[PDB]
């Protein structure tokens, strides 16, 4: 297993800020790491794919950057419909698993 | 006194092609085999020049790990002294070979009904492949009739063609995956 | 159009079985693999091991090696899942997640089946 130790577990912010997520791995992880978005009591769907790359359909302020074992996604100029729980999910080894999950809520 | 990166290199989720073979160098570790010898699927767990049983405790030391796809056929190349177009193009062992070749049998993984033409393989070279280094060269090779500088056609040829890889061609052309241990045995770094 | 529609709830009582469906429609079926996730109220998600859709035979995770089973059917175009002996441990809710053969990321779920026990 790879633990994916996600920091802070709390947030805090107001609509119209910018803000960034972290997810760092605990092995070597060439890249493979995506991030997932979910909301209250629904499926979770898919941000950004390899940690850089976009998703075709997602708005426009989503984008992450990082590489190696450190991985960073900065959302910037925050909706408050943007609300909910972010999973950072990697690749590289088997068996693919998941972080424990970070909630962003409002003040 | 730390476990090294066997789990990192067999239950990983893309070896790379073998014109391009990742090359881990593993370093100061304590590297237990039992952890391969409980999982059976191993197709071929052929060592060459130490036994496996002896194995275990016993102190290498300057130990690599190599990885690719190769087809079921041409698996059986991957050996001190073969002849073919693996070892003649992609990768090639030296006559003093000291380490294991392990293979699987890769198909419920790497095999799609359409065709998986992601994985490749060289076709031509000029010379033979020395032993134990990758050619990752993308260009035409052809005969001296006329230099096409980068386009296929007559008498020029894109080097590396892809491998099919459909789950209903046969035991002998789906993908194997193949790691090829090669120790090197200076103080002994790693150990059982 | 592309969706995998579950089974509904459940609620079952702690020794007996549970068979959830995951009905997949809208891409062709065999191009992409099937991954199931298991997601316990107030924790993370949890791999539950991957099927190939062509031929059907699972690959466990170790963690979830017994008591579970990825069975499928291709006539008509649904996985499966089944689990033996509920315990009083396994409330929460199943995902089944089409992630691919070759990127392994799960872009489209599906709904949600839940799956609790009680006496
Ligand atoms: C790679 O990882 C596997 C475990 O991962 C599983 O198998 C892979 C091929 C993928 O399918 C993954 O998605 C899947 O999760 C390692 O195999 C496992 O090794 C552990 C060693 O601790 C085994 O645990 C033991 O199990 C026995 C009972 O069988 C107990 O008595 C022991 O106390 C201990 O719990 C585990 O069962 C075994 N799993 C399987 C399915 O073989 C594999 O060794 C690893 N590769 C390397 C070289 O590190």
């Amino acid at each position: 297993d790879i633990v994916l130790t996600q920091s802070p577990a709390t947030l805090s912010v107001t609509p119209g800020d910018n803000v960034s997520l972290s997810c760092r791995a605990s092995q070597i992880i060439s890249n493979n790491l995506h991030w997932y978005q979910q909301k209250s009591h629904e499926s979770p769907r898919l941000l950004i794919k390899y940690a850089s790359q976009s998703i075709s359909g997602i708005p426009s302020r989503f984008s992450g950057s990082g590489s190696g074992t450190d991985f960073t996604l900065s959302i910037n100029s925050v909706e408050t419909e943007d609300f909910g729980m972010y999973f950072c999910q990697q690749s590289n080894t088997w068996p693919l698993t998941c972080g424990s999950g970070t909630k962003l809520e409002l003040n | 006194t730390n476990l090294c990166p066997f789990d990192e290199v067999f239950n990983a989720t893309r070896f790379a092609s073998v014109y391009a073979w990742n090359r881990k160098r593993i370093s100061n570790c304590v590297a237990d085999y039992s952890v391969l010898y409980n999982f059976a699927p191993f197709f071929a767990f052929k060592c060459y020049g130490v036994s496996p049983t002896k194995l275990n405790d016993l102190c290498f030391t300057n130990v690599y790990a190599d990885s690719f796809v190769i087809r079921g056929n041409e698996v059986s190349q991957i050996a001190p002294g073969q002849t073919g177009n693996i070892a003649d193009y992609n990768y090639k062992l030296p006559d003093d070979f000291t380490g294991c070749v392990i293979a699987w049998n890769s198909n419920k993984l790497d095999s799609k009904v359409g065709g998986n033409y992601n994985y490749r393989y060289r076709l031509f070279r000029k010379s033979n492949l020395k032993p134990f280094e990758r050619d990752i060269s993308t260009e035409i090779y052809q005969a001296g009739n006329k230099p096409c500088n980068g386009v296929a056609g007559v008498n020029c040829y894109f080097p590396l063609q892809s491998y099919g890889f459909r789950p209903t061609y046969g035991v002998g052309h789906q993908p194997y995956r193949v790691v090829v241990l090669s120790f090197e045995l200076a103080p002994a770094t790693v150990c059982g | 159009q592309i969706q995998l529609v579950q089974s509904g709830p459940e609620l079952k009582k702690p020794g007996e079985t549970v068979k959830i469906s995951c009905k997949a429609s809208g891409y062709t079926f065999t191009d992409y693999g099937l991954n199931w996730v298991k997601q316990a109220p107030g924790k993370g998600l949890k791999w539950m091991g991957w099927i190939n859709t062509y031929s059907g035979e699972p690959t466990y995770n170790d963690e979830f090696r017994g008591r579970f089973a990825f069975s499928l059917e291709t006539s008509t175009i649904t996985a499966y899942l089944k689990i033996n002996n509920l315990k009083n441990e396994d409330t929460a809710t199943y995902f089944c997640a089409r992630g691919g053969n070759w990127d392994w990321y799960f872009d489209v779920w599906g709904a949600g089946t839940t799956v609790t026990v009680s006496s």
